[PDB]
RNA sequence: GCCAGAACGCGACGAUACUACCCGCACGUUGUAGACGUAUAAGAAUAGGCUCCGGCCUCGUAUCCUAGCAGGCGAUUCCUCCGCCGGCCUCGAAGUGGCCGUCGGUAAUUCGCGUAUUGCAAUUUAGACACGCGCGGGAUCAAAUCCUUUGCAGACGACUUAG
RNA sequence: GCAUCGGUUCUGGCGGGGGGAUAAAGGCCCAGGGAAUGUGGCUCCUCCGGGAGUGUUAUAGCCCUGGGUGUAAUACCCUCG
């Protein structure tokens, strides 16, 4: 798969703005600045032509959508970004979905809903340099001993000559990312609802 | 107003130097002409002039293109290949360059 | 450095007494250092190079043998525009192969 | 019932059967002797046509559209070459499309470079009024 | 033998090795060449031959790391002739380096070789080596098995340019037809000399 | 010689390169499969 | 040993058409049409008479030789199933749990479907798709008995195969518990 | 290899007990003279007590096919040696000449028992005046009454230095 | 499905101050695994095909192009081809070709002047890919890192944040 | 660079001579004898190509043997240029 082309709203968020820059604050924020032009200039027709680019050739519809971390008690500015592909209908109707839907609000409970069966991708908790009892599972040693037991006894029998890629090391543990699966929607709770 | 070529020579290949399955000997080197395909085709060749062109850094003499002359020996196997010998061996960069074989002792 | 072609052009008006006297040793190269010296005068005191002037006993030699050879020449069809137009090889010429 | 067959339709290898040969020759079968081999001789009275009586391995020859027909097998060179009078061989040779590609061929081998450029010319020619012609042709669509 | 800027071979019914001696040869020589339509090449003997010669190379992998020094197996047809090629091109010297470098391998044809000659190599074809009756299976195959993950994108984009041919075909013929009547209509107004001097001379 | 007793191996190896995540944000490596018959609708969210 | 030449021929009745283009042999005649690629074969196919196809392979070896005769039936099998078709009869045995056989014909797809219950007393239902072109009925005639028709020999009797190959006893005595569906006979449609 | 069949004369050396030695003739298919000796006393050391040294060749004479245009079929008897033993076999070609039949009789052999030319003794070769007495399979086939038959899928000749063709070629000539 | 992501694999998008980007010429000090007519799209079968529907197919041994001071000047005569820029209309496998016009040059025929002296051969320095430049304009007026901060991180780097 | 030479060598053509079964063959001209994968006829069948049988050159031919043109050519081996 190649991405042909994105199409973009006319108005950003400093939100999302933000998520192209490293030093926003002492920055001139001129992120879509020209960008915004082409909605003004000759009626959107560039617009319009990357639209119907997408409708004629590509097969895979996305929507890039971004999060309102300032309605978050979180401290970052900063919004999170990404790609979700629209699923159903024709090329046609994706595109008049994901257009539809620019510089617009999504609630949760019309992408998911109670009793559904879901995966939560995210990278797990960071551990530092973590030996190998930790980070493999492995026997500890003896209590006498020496030089350390907190260890594998033997790293690599003689003739391959070399520590294989299937021994236990010491190293990185955690902060990996991972894909759990099949998860169950107990509730969608509404912010407005004062007894959710 | 004279849409026509103004090549003069035969076309060859470089192919590579005389040698064994592992010992090489560059003073005499392998030339597949165009069009060349036995060692009848290849008689007619035989004692034709070789040109080695190439260009260098400098202008000498008022050109950046040298040239290594050489000439047709003897036919190499059955395939029309030549043996060409050269006034100076070429460079061995130049397996698979191109060589113009003249036609300068015509007859 | 020739090649000899099949086709023939009729000499019976040319002149053998002035072939000859062109086949004379010392025809092309007697005057030969006093032209480059001229050449050279031309040149490095002036500005500006002209071509080289052709001796009047040479082009008077040239136009008497040619005479009676474009005549004989005109005789065949294509025989002028045939030496009038340059030699060269094509894709899939073999020069082991054409006959000339 | 109506049988609609469209397999190839080779020329079969028969007593009687013209074989060109690789050097341009033509050689009428008298006798096959295995799957490779027949014995063949063309007594034409054109040198260019005509083969000793002998071995001919089926690989180096081409079967021709020509046979003589009612051909004894195994029948000696005289009694081929009054077949192959009768019938005119040579003739039917002559108008078949390989012998006008093969004298084409020798025709362009034989050209020297005043004929070369004497065709080119002529060449030349022609191509104007044809593409007069093809303009035409294009304009009136 | 003749000197091209770059040949482009299609692919399509031509035995992998041979076809891969003959590139490696002119590489060498000093040639370009574009193989087009890699998933069309063919190998002798049966699919379950190959799967399993497959399988044994699959088989070969560097013990201590795999993600070093080991063999890396390339699933796609071109990568699998380009494999093939390797095998006979001295490829750890600068000079079979260059050779390879002069080679491209496709899978389908792309745009650029689209709307250019295709030429064949009768030294490798499958009808002109190998016995009929004999089994043989196709690269392409032989590369789904193993995991080459664009057997169905190739083929629909081979359908689209075969449309795009056709009508091209249609057009190439109209235009033959044309160029017939204009020659019929012009050897009315060439001078019969000409005509007759063009034939003798074999035009 | 031989492993004395035999034990299953420590950890797996389909998550072999125990390095830190390329990207803080998680990626989304494979989406549901299309059906054109069903309406359209979004295939993910983020949340905190 | 390689044989100059091997023929065969197939007669064509008068009521039926046969053509041959590229190896991809198609029939029609009154109960529909069949096609065959035999591409795979080298054969040469002719016409001898009026009404006879003639098969010929040349300078083949006993193993190329071989095939004739299967290309022969084989083309001769789907003449007379385009012109009098291909009917199995199958019987269900069993010692003490009577099969229970459901027919029906799909509404998005042509193909039959047959569900096989109660087999040997398990629970479970196995569902065979009979193969386009092949109708499956209960015998009206006598108990216990379905009946397979259809135009392409290969396709009847691949069907029956299936559905014979479903029912099976594991784990047991084979000369003991005989229970399944087995083919009884092998015909065609018309006499 | 390229054969010739030789009539080899020879004779045991005379002596005063045996003035006027028996003469004996045999037939030996060789390459060239040198070869055809070598066998002829091969051949007379197995059958007489007659060596080289103690005999001398009478006579060597080339015997040319009488009719090398007439198509025959030709009968070998042979004696010949595996790996484990000794066998007789009679075997049909159809040649042209015996020096072909023979040639081919080699190569036969060669081919389908592995037998080299120096395990091999010909016993008799045959020319089959009749056809009934033809008792080979793939002799018969090839003497069947009006006999013909197509070439299929043969391969055009295309010069080996051409690597390149622009358009794909034909198999139906 | 799942993990890594080629640190010399690729795509889309955003902003791009400046020596960075765009337009035309002015050279080329600089480079090339190697121009010299760097000319040719059907698909498919090979125990069959192509077609103009008449007929053709071993054969690319083909077709196109190919003349003139390295290709001049002026006529005769030609309406045929080559390009240069502009409307547009279609080309997503790694963006392609076209018919519609301008502006040029143009032996299909026949000629009239010029060619010399490069001295009897000596690469026929002639092309396209670039790349780095200077002319003299248009366009545009940006980021990143250090630093301070956070702890979803962490041996140090790095990472998530904020200024 | 060319021309004329010398030494070594590679390679392509051309004109002759000798030998063998004075090649074997073959083409014509006779003299005799045969057969079939049996030509023309004749009989029957098939009318739908054609098939079967009979018999020895006829409205095709072939094989075997003895001769002449003939010290024919050729191709093989040798050899003089
Ligand atoms: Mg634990
Ligand atoms: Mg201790
Ligand atoms: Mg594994
Ligand atoms: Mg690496
Ligand atoms: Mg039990
Ligand atoms: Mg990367
Ligand atoms: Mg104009
Ligand atoms: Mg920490
Ligand atoms: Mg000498
Ligand atoms: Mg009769
Ligand atoms: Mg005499
Ligand atoms: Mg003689």
């Amino acid at each position: 798969l190649r991405s042909l082309t994105t199409v973009w709203a006319e108005h950003l968020s400093d939100e999302v703005k933000r998520r192209f820059y490293k030093n926003w604050y002492k920055s001139k924020k001129k992120a879509f600045t020209k960008y915004a032009k082409k909605y003004a200039e000759n009626n959107g027709a560039s617009i319009t032509r990357e639209l119907e680019r997408i409708k004629k050739y590509c097969t895979v519809v996305r929507v890039l959508a971004h999060t309102q971390i300032r309605k978050t008690p979180l401290k970052q500015k900063k919004a999170h970004l990404m790609e979700i592909q629209i699923n159903g209908g024709s090329v046609a109707d994706k595109v008049e979905f994901g257009r539809s839907l620019f510089e617009k609000p999504v609630t949760i409970d019309t992408i998911f809903e109670k009793d559904e069966m879901i995966d939560v991708i995210a990278v797990t908790k960071g551990h530092g340099f973590v030996g190998v009892t930790a980070r493999w599972g492995t026997k500890k040693l003896p209590r006498k001993t020496h030089k350390g037991l907190r260890k594998v006894a033997c790293i690599g029998a003689w003739h391959p000559s070399h520590v294989q890629w299937t021994v236990a090391r010491a190293g990185q543990m955690g902060y990996h990312h991972r894909t759990s699966v099949n998860h169950k929607i107990y509730r969608i709770g509404k912010g407005d609802d004062e007894a959710n | 107003p004279s849409e026509a070529g103004h090549r003069l020579y035969v076309k060859g290949r470089h192919l590579s130097y005389q040698r064994g399955r592992r010992n090489t000997h560059p003073k005499t080197s392998l030339i597949k002409i165009e069009g060349v395909d036995d060692t009848a085709a290849a008689n007619f060749y035989l004692g034709k002039r070789v040109a080695y062109v190439y260009r260098a850094q400098k202008e000498v003499r008022g050109t950046k293109i040298r040239v290594i002359w050489g000439k047709i020996t003897r036919p190499h196997g059955n395939s029309g290949v030549v043996r060409a010998k050269f006034t100076h061996p070429l460079p061995a960069r130049s397996f698979g360059a191109s060589v113009r074989i003249m036609l300068y002792p015509s007859s | 450095y020739v090649i000899a072609t099949s086709v023939k052009v009729d000499l019976t008006g040319v002149d053998q007494a002035k072939i000859d006297e062109v086949a004379q040793p010392k025809y092309f190269t007697a005057e030969k250092a006093k032209e480059k010296a001229s050449e050279e005068a031309f040149f490095k005191q002036g500005e500006k190079p002209q071509k080289k002037p052709v001796s009047s006993t040479r082009a008077a030699d040239q136009k008497a043998i040619d005479k009676a050879l474009i005549a004989n020449i005109k005789k065949v069809d294509m025989l002028a525009s045939y030496l009038a137009s340059s030699f060269s090889l094509r894709k899939g010429d073999k020069p082991h192969l054409m006959k000339f | 019932a109506e049988i609609n067959v469209e397999a190839t339709s080779w020329r079969r290898v028969e007593v009687g059967r013209v074989l060109k040969l690789e050097n341009g020759s033509l050689a009428a079968i008298v006798e096959i002797i295995d799957h490779k081999r027949v014995l063949a001789d063309g007594p034409s009275s054109d040198p260019k046509l005509a083969t000793p009586r002998g071995i001919v391995p089926l690989s180096r020859a081409l079967l021709t559209p020509i046979v003589i027909p009612k051909l004894p097998r195994g029948a000696r060179t005289g009694a081929v070459k009054k077949a192959w009078e009768a019938y005119g061989v040579d003739a039917k040779w002559k108008e078949t499309n390989w012998a006008k590609k093969q004298l084409q061929q020798e025709r362009r081998q034989s050209l020297t470079d005043f004929d070369r450029f004497k065709v080119m010319r002529l060449k030349k020619q022609r191509r104007f009024e044809e593409r007069k012609a093809l303009a035409k042709i294009k304009a009136a669509a | 033998s003749s000197f091209e800027s770059v040949v482009v071979i299609d692919g399509k019914g031509h035995l992998l090795g041979r076809l891969a001696s003959i590139v490696a040869k002119q590489l060498l020589s000093g040639q370009k060449i574009v193989v087009v339509r890699c998933e069309a090449l063919n190998i002798s003997g049966e699919f379950f031959r190959a799967k399993l010669k497959y399988h044994a190379y699959l088989r070969k992998m560097t013990r201590y790391n795999p993600t070093r020094g080991g063999p890396f197996h390339f699933r796609a047809p071109s990568r699998i002739f380009y494999k093939a090629v390797r095998g006979m091109i001295p490829h750890k010297t600068a000079r079979g380096a260059a050779a390879l470098e002069r080679l491209k391998v496709f899978e389908g044809v792309p745009p650029p070789y689209d709307k250019k000659k295709k030429m064949v190599v009768p030294q490798a074809l499958r009808v002109l080596r190998l016995q009929p009756g004999r089994k043989y299976c196709t690269v392409g195959r032989l590369s789904h098995e193993v995991g080459w993950k664009y057997q169905d994108v190739v083929a629909r984009l081979e359908e689209r340019r075969k449309a795009k041919g056709a009508a091209y075909y249609e057009r190439k013929k109209l235009a033959a037809r044309q160029l017939s009547e204009a020659k019929k209509a012009a050897a009315a107004k060439v001078d019969p000399k000409v005509s007759e001097a063009l034939a003798a001379y074999g035009y | 010689s031989h492993r004395k007793y035999e034990a299953p191996r420590h950890g797996s190896l389909a998550f072999l390169p125990r390095k830190r995540a390329a990207r803080h944000r998680g990626r989304v490596k494979s989406f549901p499969k299309d059906d054109p018959k069903k309406p359209v609708h979004l295939t993910a969210a983020m949340g905190y | 040993m390689r044989y100059i030449h091997s023929e065969e021929t197939i007669p064509v009745p008068e009521n039926l058409k046969v053509s041959i283009k590229s190896r991809l042999v198609t029939v029609e005649g009154p109960r529909g049409k069949l096609q065959k690629d035999l591409s795979h074969i080298a054969v040469n196919f002719s016409v001898v008479k009026k009404g006879v196809i003639g098969l010929e392979i040349h300078h083949g070896s006993r193993k190329d030789v071989a095939a004739l005769r299967t290309v022969r039936t084989i083309i001769n099998n789907m003449i007379i199933g385009v012109t009098k078709g291909f009917k199995y009869k199958m019987r269900y045995v069993y010692a003490h749990f009577p099969i229970n056989v459901n027919v029906e014909k799909n509404a998005e797809t042509g193909c039959y479907e047959v569900e096989i219950r109660n087999f040997i007393g398990e629970k479970i239902v196995r569902k065979v798709v009979m193969a386009p072109g092949v109708e499956v009925e209960i015998s009206k005639a006598q108990k216990d008995e379905l009946i397979l028709s259809g135009n392409s020999l290969e396709a009847v009797s691949q069907s029956a195969a299936d559905i014979q190959q479903i029912c099976k006893v594991r784990n047991k005595d084979i000369r003991k518990f005989l229970d399944g569906i087995y083919v009884s006979e092998k015909g065609n449609i018309v006499e | 290899g390229r054969l010739q069949e030789y009539q080899v004369i020879g004779r045991h050396l005379p002596t005063e007990a045996n003035p006027n030695p028996a003469l004996y003739r045999m037939r030996i298919f060789a390459p060239n003279e040198v070869v055809a000796k070598s066998r002829f006393w091969y051949f007379l050391r197995g059958l007489k007590k007659v060596k080289k040294a103690t005999g001398e060749i009478v006579s060597v004479n080339v015997i040319s096919e009488k009719h090398p245009l007439k198509v025959k079929n030709f009968g070998i008897w042979l004696r010949y040696d595996s790996r484990s033993g000794t066998h007789n076999m009679y075997k049909e070609y159809r040649e042209t000449s015996r020096v072909a039949a023979v040639e081919a009789m080699y190569a036969d052999m060669a081919a389908r028992h592995r037998a080299r030319f120096r395990s091999i003794h010909i016993l008799k070769v045959v020319e089959l005046e009749k056809t009934e007495d033809v008792k080979r399979p793939y002799i018969k086939q090839l003497v069947a009454k009006n006999l013909s038959f197509p070439l299929p899928h043969r391969v055009p000749k295309i010069s080996t230095k051409k690597i390149f063709s622009a358009k794909r070629p034909s198999t139906f000539s």
